[PDB]
């Protein structure tokens, strides 16, 4: 029933959510590729395959200064999204400054970081 | 508009509190005393002279349901002051808990306590989530049981969970034993609590056991003092690291069990080859018996020795890992999706 789950993975593209007070909240598209070092995020990359089918990669990105509620929630929401997608998504943990080349490659400007973030839920 | 209660059902201590807190507000011993109607927790120890004391949870499994219900009543009414019939409840269970046990706890919650909704979580899984991971192997060593729990993409792998044949209470009892070398006679239940505190305050894990035995015998620098309740001071030497060495060498306890390094390796090997790298790279410690200084360094050496040398071994020792199960429960039960995960009383009653 979660509204963002209902939007997840319906078209090829890139969807980014930030954990905010124990919820998934869309990131404004203008900000894509910039990440607050104080926060945790969930990213769903959807690719249209040759057959027309959809491929899913879920990445949860953990800022060096994110709080434990945020990193824990990002991990749990990742599992729940994968389950919603009938287990088809491959899950990837991304730590600030050590992200996979696949994850970096989603952003034409590359990955950048910013001080601060949304307040912890704890 | 309602806040879940989170209860981690430990063999040694219950951890309880409210969803969204960063730590349990109630921590108390998992003990029920009845006259030689019932007292629970710290009060039961205070009145040990007039009560017979029992532990309803044995190696993580509830084995005395009547006494467990007293523990839960104490949790709700005397610790939290919460109406259980008015809050969702997240309850933890041990890895490999039989489904019949879960069903009996569920019956008690819905029919004794009338909880309106509940969710049962595996302790180790909650700890993994609290570390910000969906894949890894959790080594959860508490007071009554230790488990190694491989988890892939959010879910434990049931065929690979293993039990290390000792836990914190065995270590307390072993310290009580070896302190007889120095002349100490600790033996009563009260004295056991003293020795548990000595263990927690003074013990550590050697990076190399044989080398630590040799260096400690060359001087008195190993020795440390502890002030007993009566004001006498006790000095502990190589017992400081010989006690938790039993986690690695259970033969010190007269057990044939594999140690915690071997058990972790064996548990990873049960998992298919294609996921083992992610497990070796995410060995996450939880529980009070993983709190010894030096544990991560020692485990890293010993698992690196056993594992294929292509594997990359990373042992993660979160600072608040004594509460990571509870913390993971607090996070999960706070999420905007939690209301979809639980079972309601109406559902249960009509099932
Ligand atoms: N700093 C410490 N160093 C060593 N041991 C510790 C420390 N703190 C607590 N312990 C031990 O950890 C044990 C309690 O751990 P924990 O609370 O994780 O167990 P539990 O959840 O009640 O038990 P279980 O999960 O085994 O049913 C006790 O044996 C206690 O003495
Ligand atoms: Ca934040
Ligand atoms: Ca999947
Ligand atoms: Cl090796
Ligand atoms: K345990
Ligand atoms: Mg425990």
């Amino acid at each position: 029933e979660h509204p963002e789950f209902l939007k997840a993975g319906k078209e090829p593209g890139l969807q980014i959510w930030r954990v905010e007070k124990f919820d998934l909240v869309p990131v404004p598209p203008n900000l894509y590729g910039d990440f607050f070092t104080g926060d945790a995020y969930v990213i769903l990359k959807t690719v249209q395959l040759r057959q027309g089918q959809l491929q899913y990669d879920l990445h949860y990105w953990l800022g060096n200064e994110c709080s434990q509620d945020e990193s824990g929630a990002a991990a749990i929401f990742t599992v729940q999204l994968d389950d919603y997608l009938n287990g088809r998504a491959v899950q990837h943990r991304e730590v600030q400054g050590f992200e996979s080349s696949t994850f970096s490659g989603y952003f034409k400007s590359g990955l950048k970081y910013k001080k601060g973030g949304v307040a912890s839920g704890f | 508009d309602v806040q879940a209660l989170v209860v981690d059902n430990g063999s040694g201590n219950v951890k309880a509190g409210v969803a969204g807190d960063d730590a349990p507000r109630s921590v108390f011993p998992s003990i029920v005393g009845r006259p030689k109607d019932a007292f629970v927790g710290d009060e039961a120890q205070t009145k040990r002279g007039i009560l017979t004391l029992k532990y309803p949870i044995e190696h993580g499994i509830v084995t005395n349901w009547d006494d467990m219900e007293k523990i839960w009543h104490h949790t709700f009414y005397n610790e939290l002051r919460a109406a259980p019939e008015e809050h969702p409840v997240l309850l933890t269970e041990a890895p490999l808990n039989p489904k019949g046990n879960r069903e009996r706890m569920t019956q008690i919650m819905f029919e004794s306590f009338n909880v309106p909704a509940m969710y049962v979580a595996i302790q180790a899984v909650l700890s993994l989530y609290s570390s910000g991971r969906t894949t890894g192997i959790v080594l959860d060593s508490g007071d009554g049981v230790s488990h190694t729990v491989p988890i892939y993409e959010g879910y434990a792998l049931p065929h690979a969970i293993m039990r290390l044949d000792l836990a914190g209470r065995d270590l307390t009892e072993y310290l009580m034993k070896i302190l007889h070398e120095r002349g100490y006679g600790f033996s009563t239940s009260a004295e056991k609590e003293i020795v548990r505190d000595i263990k927690e305050k003074l013990c550590y894990i050697a990076l190399n056991f044989d080398e630590e035995m040799k260096t400690s015998e060359q001087s008195s620098d190993i020795e440390k003092s502890y002030e007993l309740p009566d004001g006498n001071i006790i000095t502990v030497g190589n017992e400081r690291f010989r006690c938790p060495e039993a986690l690695f060498q259970p033969s010190f306890l007269g057990k044939e069990a594999a140690g915690i390094h071997t058990t972790t390796f064996n548990s990873i090997k049960k998992c298919d080859v294609d996921i083992r790298k992610d497990l070796y790279g995410n060995i996450v410690l939880s529980g009070g018996t993983t709190m010894y200084e030096g544990i991560g360094e020692r485990l890293t050496r010993d698992i690196t020795t056993l594992a294929p040398s292509t594997m990359k071994i990373k042992v993660v020792a979160p600072p608040e890992r004594k509460y990571s199960v509870w913390i993971g429960g607090s996070i999960l039960s706070s999420l905007s999706t939690f209301q979809q995960m639980w079972i309601t009383k109406e559902e249960y009653d009509e099932s």
